[PDB]
């Protein structure tokens, strides 16, 4: 989460019926837009980040949250304009022995800006003395790692999270939803669409 | 980068664009009739800037874009492969770069840090192996990949979209901008959304073809449709009374 | 709810080593400082150590030359010895925790454990 | 050896306010930390940084640390108050927690 991975979506098409009609998510919530309309917005452009975080602190990820996630791993806009998914990923995410791959920012001295991602491993200094690389008082490291488990509880296993943020600016409409057409009918007074030519 | 010790470039040369340029307005057919339009076009008999490009290292010259430019290039192997577009055509700023390799057509938006001579080297069938073009390319914003010969390209840089239109001929002339009639047929249309002032052509280097170059303007034209869809002649409504007339 | 539990030799002669062990449960015994603090009969609370989970241990000046703190992770235990053993040790001796909160660890101890009593008698 | 000093005891009626000194060179520059112990139990932490109290710990509770001298004021003392208080600091220059002789506050 700390190190939450962001691509970019643009010029292409994409049919969001199988997203929001699947059941395999256990978070599915919009904001901006009706998750059942997506189909139906062009957008200029889409960020898709991804991370894991434990079931407890997905509901730091909306607008106005707070919260270790929000402030020092990841932090949503509050005018952010696009939906939030998240799935449980025990069987993938956890381990018998603990899964400790997966670390999120325990400490920082700030909040972190709206999409603003901090990866500093420097040990965080929580007092006057200099830490120079090595811990001790006052010297702890800046990651915490989840070390998930199958054992663990719902809040605490691991859950997959896709953040899809939607940007429909000035600029042309690239990102769109493929509407399905219909059979051709010869020789019948119709009604007729051809690429948007009515 | 392939760095250059000695830097030059031979002078401009100018010549007339007859009557060369018309490229369809629309994606629209019509039959046998006269249609009229308002749009950028390379005004009949216009002042063109030619130049030469040598297969001492002579660079090719970055001229500006102003509102559309119509190239044309003349040779009998393909020397002209490509050209890059943009303002400041440096990693500042967004800078846009096509291409036409051995393999395939490759366009690509991104904060280029071009170099300061841009290489394309063939070896002996040749075979191509040495592309130094741009040292850098971060944050790309766009990516797509696919006896003289004249071959003429009008670029347009309009609402986001730059428009592409091309032709090829199997022209005999040996020197000078062949005198006659061919519309240019839409290549394809990118909607790369960043802003070009100027571009420079790139070139293949062989371990000398001629280009030309001129610039549009907003002008009114009348083209004859034939009964094929093919544009058979036009008129521009500003060169002469006559074409007033007309 | 974290628990600390002491266990040791209620008696000790003079000289010999004290060994005493603090197991941690329902809590890892991992970012946190494990600290003992011996009161005398009739004294006040004296500080005697401090361990941390890399490894990193600090000791009372006064007790430095006898006192050796050890952390197992393993077994969420953490052992205290103390060599030539003297009257003057004779005391309760408790594990505490540092108080980390916001993840930064305070100088100060949230939990500690019921003590155990160790005399140095011949 | 840096050193802290506390009153040997503090008898305070109930209803009362009780104040016990903990003193020590430059200890206002240290954060001062008050535990209560009960006869039998094992220190609690009632007062960090000087002003904070753990979760649990009643608000009659507070903490001041001013100059060379800090205070520990448990307002309405109530019998259950009876016990020892000490006060603890860390001497950065051994790194090491400094714990006060101890305070027996009795309730009368
Ligand atoms: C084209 O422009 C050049 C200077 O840029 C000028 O010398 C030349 O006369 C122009 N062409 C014509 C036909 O006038
Ligand atoms: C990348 O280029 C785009 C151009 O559309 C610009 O908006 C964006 O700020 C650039 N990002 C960085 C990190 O330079
Ligand atoms: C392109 O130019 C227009 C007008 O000068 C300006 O509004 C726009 O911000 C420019 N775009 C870039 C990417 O510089
Ligand atoms: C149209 O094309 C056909 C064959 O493609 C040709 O026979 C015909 O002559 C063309 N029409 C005109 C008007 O040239």
């Amino acid at each position: 989460v700390y190190a939450w991975n962001r691509k970019r979506i643009s010029n292409c098409v994409a049919d969001y019926s199988v997203l929001y009609n699947s059941a395999s998510f256990s978070t599915f919530k919009c904001y901006g837009v009706s998750p059942t309309k997506l189909n139906d917005l062009c957008f200029t452009n889409v960020y898709a980040d991804s991370f894991v975080i434990r079931g407890d602190e997905v509901r730091q990820i909306a607008p106005g949250q707070t919260g270790n996630i929000a402030d020092y791993n990841y932090k949503l806009p509050d005018d952010f304009t696009g939906c939030v998914i998240a799935w449980n990923s025990n069987n993938l995410d956890s381990k018998v022995g603990g899964n400790y791959n997966y670390l999120y920012r325990l400490f920082r001295k700030s909040n972190l800006k709206p999409f603003e991602r901090d990866i500093s491993t420097e040990i965080y200094q929580a007092g006057s003395t200099p830490c120079n690389g090595v811990k001790g008082f006052n010297c702890y490291f800046p990651l915490q790692s989840y070390g998930f488990q199958p054992t663990y509880g719902v809040g605490y296993q691991p859950y997959r999270v896709v953040v899809l943020s939607f940007e429909l600016l000035h600029a042309p409409a690239t990102v769109c939803g493929p509407k399905k057409s219909t059979n051709l009918v010869k020789n019948k007074c119709v009604n007729f669409n051809f690429n948007g030519l009515t | 980068c392939v760095n250059f010790t000695t830097r030059t470039q031979l002078p401009p040369a100018y010549t007339n664009s007859f009557t060369r340029g018309v490229y369809y307005p629309d994606k629209v057919f019509r039959s046998s009739v006269l249609h009229s339009t308002q749009d950028l076009f390379l005004p009949f008999f216009s002042n063109v800037t030619w130049f030469h490009a040598i297969h001492k290292r002579f660079a090719n010259p970055v001229l500006p874009f102003n509102d559309g430019v119509y190239f044309a290039s003349t040779e009998k192997s393909n020397i002209i492969r490509g050209w890059i577009f943009g303002t400041t055509l440096d990693s500042k700023t967004q800078s846009l770069l096509i291409v036409n390799n051995a393999t395939n057509v490759v366009i690509k938006v991104c904060e280029f840090q071009f170099c300061n001579d841009p290489f394309l080297g063939v070896y002996y069938s040749w075979m191509e192996s040495e592309f130094r073009v741009y040292s850098s390319a971060n944050n790309c914003t766009f990516e797509y990949v696919s006896f003289k010969n004249l071959r003429e390209f009008v670029f347009k840089n309009i609402d986001g979209y730059f428009k592409i239109y091309s032709k090829h001929t199997p022209i005999n002339l040996v020197r000078g901008l062949p005198q006659g009639f061919s519309a240019l047929e839409p290549l394809v249309d990118l909607p790369i959304g960043i802003n070009i002032t100027r571009f420079q052509t790139l070139h293949i280097s062989y371990l000398a073809a001629a280009y030309y170059v001129g610039y549009l303007q907003p002008r009114t034209f009348l083209l004859k449709y034939n009964e094929n869809g093919t544009i058979t002649d036009a008129v521009d409504c500003a060169l002469d009374p006559l074409s007033e007339t007309k | 709810q974290v628990q600390l539990q002491q266990s040791g030799p209620g008696l000790v002669k003079p000289s010999e080593t004290l060994s005493l062990t603090c197991t941690v449960s329902g809590a890892s015994i991992s970012n946190y400082y494990w600290s003992w603090i011996r009161q005398p009969p009739g004294k006040g609370l004296e500080w005697v150590g401090y361990i941390y989970y890399t490894g990193s241990t600090n000791h009372n000046p006064s007790l430095k030359s006898r006192v050796t703190i050890s952390l197992d992770t393993s077994k969420n235990q953490f052992s205290l010895r103390l060599s030539s053993v003297t009257a003057a040790d004779t005391a309760v001796y408790y594990c505490a925790r540092a108080y980390c909160s916001g993840g930064s660890c305070f100088d100060t101890f949230d939990i500690w454990g019921q003590g155990t009593m160790v005399t140095v008698s011949s | 050896s840096y050193e802290l000093t506390q009153p040997p005891s503090v008898s305070v009626a109930p209803g009362q306010t009780a104040r016990i000194t903990c003193g020590g060179n430059n200890i206002g520059s240290k954060s001062v930390h008050w535990f209560q112990q009960k006869p039998g139990q094992a220190p609690v932490l009632v007062v960090y940084d000087d002003s904070d109290r753990p979760s649990g710990i009643p608000e009659r509770f507070s903490g001041s640390n001013s100059g060379n001298t800090a205070s520990l004021t448990i307002s309405r003392v109530e019998a259950g108050d009876e016990a020892d208080y000490y006060c603890q600091v860390w001497d950065s220059a051994s790194d090491s927690g400094v714990f006060g002789t101890g305070t027996k506050l009795t309730v009368p």
